[PDB]
């Protein structure tokens, strides 16, 4: 398995690397590094696969639909070098169970994820662990790959991410975490009819397709409790329940109804021989909503959806390719001793007026102001005291916008109160409670550590009884 | 004297600037930002290669007329 | 009419891949997967004790096999609607009526004399022609679609629409014997990157060694690629002092991230022409995988 220096080659196949993410770049990621001598390699993906020739995956075929992502990557990839050492998860990496001492077995981390919570845990606990990470992503054309390394280079953080606007469409998504998951999977649902097909056999009944893709399929999922362990359940739906009990957001029944709405209109188009049309929409916002409300996540209008559904850029399975063989050459730099080597690459779709379609850049020094890989960082929080709960703070505040796992907060005052807890049976009756019964409101400091992601956040608050409509909390700074 | 620059992203969209050479980049970057509808530090404006700060003129920068400025923006999918 | 158009467009056409080893393989994978009418797999090799594990379309247990014939299972099982073919005849031997099947052809492996006579071949009967070949860390691709018509849209420009558009390509001959005594050619000499007059001195050893350079032979092939780049440079009228000495040590096997980059631009590079619906990159594409440098040139004109 040698195309490398001695030293180089030795370095590769006694080394053990993490892959986080086991889809398009992920799958791509996994065969170029067994086809370059890496033998140690541990792959983790939580999802599921569920694939159709609508658009085709490298390692994931048909037969393979319903099974673990990671484990089906792993069993591709053996049938090319079946001396491979991999071993698959079929789990979160948030997971606490792959704490820093799991991180200090690589040599190396490789990034290959689609949100931005789960990128934020790794880089994280890369800093903690002290190992490189490879950080890419992809749009369409386009995308990245960088290096991230503590006390070097920049973290993952270091500079105030753009808020997502368009949508990168990814390798067909199971298991919804952002709402757009679900909206991609409506979008899929809708081009996938308009048992795999299951409405030309029940004569396009809305009632019978319900019972199936939110009933069954959903129990189905059910059956491995991998994610279901310290992850939030999905619960299932049934038809006579559901009847039982514009930027508006809805109830669970109107989407139900507009679902069935959607068929008796859209069948009408399917009996002759787009998005624009209102019914082609009607259904994206209802089999979307619908999954969403499955999958605990809160639902959305028919005026969010319909902005996003149509800012989704079509996958291009070639850049992840491109992105994919980008990482191990940036790999193999590090583990060659040549992080200076290291660069941001980014892809464009056209070459520059400087005749260049892939731009390596220069990596940046740490920012000494990033809230996360800075000495001793802090922040502000402004929000209503009289409103918001603990519940909120850890569930919306603490564990969502500053992305931590698993927390333990404390209010500063030389005493350490401890208002949430990480430690399940402790601080479970103090969810309900308002933040002013503990004393908190303006100037007062809340110390939270996530001993897992072995990070300190110093949190200022600001208290305001104004913040207008739907809103519970702004940081500041 | 003002000149008059391209200002080419990565999906080969083009926004055109005319801007006083002694004024500083970052309203440039600023103006850019706020087309986009994303914040200060969220992109990278690079000339000839080097990264653009926001105390940089284009006549620090020995910029010329019609002169290419490339935005770079980090994908997260 | 649409982009829908160019989606047909692209799934009735029909792609001659020539050499299946890395770069190929890549090639295949990515082209069967976007959708083509089919893929025929062009190879008079057989697999060698070190292809199974490079090549990942090939099983373990098909040394001696032809390498072309040895892909087909898990080629085509990739895509089920795509045609999916082998051909194990020699492609030097091969007549002017074969290649008229096919809307695209794509070589790899092959010396620059076949190179020159298939793009010809192309030309003459309006096939689209590209070829591309990976060298240890570097890597590159070319096409030649001749007079190409496109519809790309343009993204609003303001102080979005599609539009046609037409780009003229060159043979693959003069672009590789380019006349660097012009007084335009010594302006463009600067912003030309080694690496085109890397491709040159390799093509050099490919034509008289039958083979590429090789880690088994390292010392013979090194010895022998620093000759060739005094005898290819000065007989261009070219100081040999743009090549340093270190790009033998970069240039050697096939680098399996190196194929995955350049199969992927090249694939897409596929396409594109026969979708005709994005500006395909006029001439060549140059990557080296130690600095990151994914360049276009064009040379010829
Ligand atoms: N934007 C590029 C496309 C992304 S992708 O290549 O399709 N990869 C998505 C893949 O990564 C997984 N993922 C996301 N979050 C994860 C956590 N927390 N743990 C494990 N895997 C995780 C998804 O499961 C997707 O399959
Ligand atoms: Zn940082």
């Amino acid at each position: 398995s040698r195309g490398l220096p001695r030293e180089l080659a030795e370095a590769v196949a006694g080394g053990r690397v993490l892959v986080v993410g086991a889809g398009g770049i992920g799958c791509e990621l996994l065969k170029n590094l067994v086809l370059t001598g890496f033998s140690h390699i541990d792959l983790i993906d939580l999802d599921t696969i569920d694939v159709s020739n609508l658009n085709r995956q490298f390692l994931f075929q048909k037969k393979h639909v319903g099974r673990s992502k990671a484990q089906v990557a792993k069993e591709s990839v053996l049938q090319f070098y079946p001396k491979a050492n991999i071993v698959a998860y079929h789990d979160s990496i948030m997971n606490p169970d792959y704490n820093v001492e799991f991180f200090r077995q690589f040599i190396l981390v490789m990034n290959a994820l689609d949100n931005r919570a789960a990128r934020n845990h790794v880089n994280r606990m890369c800093l903690a662990a002290d190992v490189p990470l490879i950080e890419s992503g992809t749009a369409g054309y386009l995308g990245q790959v960088t290096t991230i390394k503590k006390g070097v280079t920049e973290c993952y953080e270091c500079h105030p991410k753009p808020t997502q606007r368009t949508f990168p469409g990814c390798t067909i998504r199971n298991t919804p975490s952002e709402p757009i998951h679900c909206i991609v999977w409506a979008k899929y649902l809708f081009n996938q009819l308009f048992t795999k097909e299951w409405a030309k056999s029940t004569g396009y009944d809305p009632v019978k397709l319900f019972t199936k893709l939110f009933k069954d399929d959903i129990r189905y999922l059910l059956t491995m409790d991998k994610l279901w362990r310290k992850r939030k359940p999905p619960v299932p739906l049934d038809w006579a329940e559901v009847q039982s009990q514009d930027q508006q957001v809805l109830d669970v029944k109107s989407y139900a109804r507009l679902f069935s709405k959607s068929i008796e209109t859209l069948r009408v188009h399917l009996a002759e021989k787009d998005k624009d049309d209102p019914s082609a929409m009607d259904f994206v916002t209802s089999a979307a909503n619908l999954r969403m409300h499955i999958f605990s996540m809160n639902m959305k209008s028919r005026f969010d959806i319909k902005s996003m559904a149509g800012n989704i850029i079509p996958a291009i399975a070639t850049t992840n390719a491109v992105i994919a063989g980008l990482i191990v050459l940036e790999g193999l730099k590090i583990l060659s001793g040549k992080i200076d080597q290291c660069r941001t690459i980014f892809l464009n779709k056209q070459p520059n007026p400087r005749k260049k379609l892939l731009v390596p850049c220069a990596l940046d020094p740490p920012n000494p102001n990033c809230y996360v890989c800075a000495s001793k960082p802090e922040v502000t929080v402004r929000l209503n005291v009289h409103k918001v709960t603990v519940l909120t703070l850890q569930d919306k505040i603490v564990k969502e916008k500053f992305a931590m796992v698993a927390p333990d907060v404390q209010i500063e005052d030389g005493k350490g109160t401890i208002l949430i807890s990480s430690e399940e049976g402790e601080t479970e009756a103090n969810n309900h409670k308002k933040l002013s019964e503990f004393g908190i409101r303006n100037g007062s400091r809340l110390q939270a550590d996530d001993f897992l992601q072995d990070y300190t956040l110093l949190i200022n608050i600001l208290h305001s009884e104004d913040l207008g409509k739907d809103v519970e909390f702004e940081v500041v700074g | 004297e003002y000149i008059k620059l391209k200002v080419i992203g990565q999906d080969s969209s083009e926004i055109h600037f005319k801007v006083k050479m002694t004024t500083h980049l970052k309203k440039l970057k600023e103006s850019y930002c706020q087309r986009q509808g994303v914040p200060m530090n969220s992109l990278r404006f690079l000339f000839e290669g080097q990264r653009i700060a926001d105390n940089h003129t284009p006549k620090e920068l020995g910029m010329e007329e019609e002169d290419v400025i490339e935005v770079y923006q980090e994908q997260c999918g | 009419l649409w982009g829908l158009e160019a989606q047909k467009r692209l799934r009735a056409s029909r792609v001659l891949l020539v050499g299946l080893k890395g770069l190929g393989a890549e090639i295949a994978k990515n082209l069967i997967l976007a959708g083509v009418k089919g893929l025929t797999m062009l190879d008079h090799e057989q697999v060698t004790p070190e292809d199974p594990g490079a090549q990942f379309l090939i099983r373990t247990g098909s040394v001696g096999r032809n390498r072309a014939e040895a892909s087909l299972e898990r080629a085509q099982n990739l895509n089920p609607m795509v045609d999916v073919k082998v051909d194990t005849e020699d492609i030097e031997k091969k007549p002017e009526s074969f290649f008229t099947q096919f809307d695209a052809v794509c070589l790899t492996c092959c010396s620059r004399d076949v190179i020159v006579k298939v793009d010809q071949i192309c030309h003459k009967n309006s096939i689209k022609f590209f070829t591309g070949d990976v060298f240890g860390y570097h890597g590159y691709t070319f096409a030649n679609l001749g007079e190409h018509e496109f519809v790309e849209e343009k993204t609003k420009v303001a102080k979005t629409t599609m539009v046609k558009k037409k780009v003229v390509f060159c043979p693959v001959k003069e672009a590789l014997e380019v006349d660097w005594s012009s007084e335009k050619a010594k302006a463009a000499l600067k912003r030309t990157t080694s690496d085109y007059f890397l491709l040159q001195v390799l093509l050099k050893f490919r034509t008289d060694k039958g083979r590429d350079p090789s880690s088994d032979t390292y010392e013979e092939d090194s010895e022998l690629l620093l000759q060739i780049r005094n005898d290819v440079l000065d007989s261009l009228g070219i100081s040999p002092d743009l090549l340093p000495e270190d790009f033998v040590r970069y240039c050697f096997s096939e680098m399996a991230p190196v194929c995955a980059v350049v199969g992927g631009i090249l694939a897409q590079e596929i396409v594109k022409a026969l979708s005709q619906r994005d500006p395909p990159h006029n001439n060549f594409f140059f990557f080296d995988g130690m600095k990151g440098n994914g360049i276009v040139e064009c040379l010829g004109p």
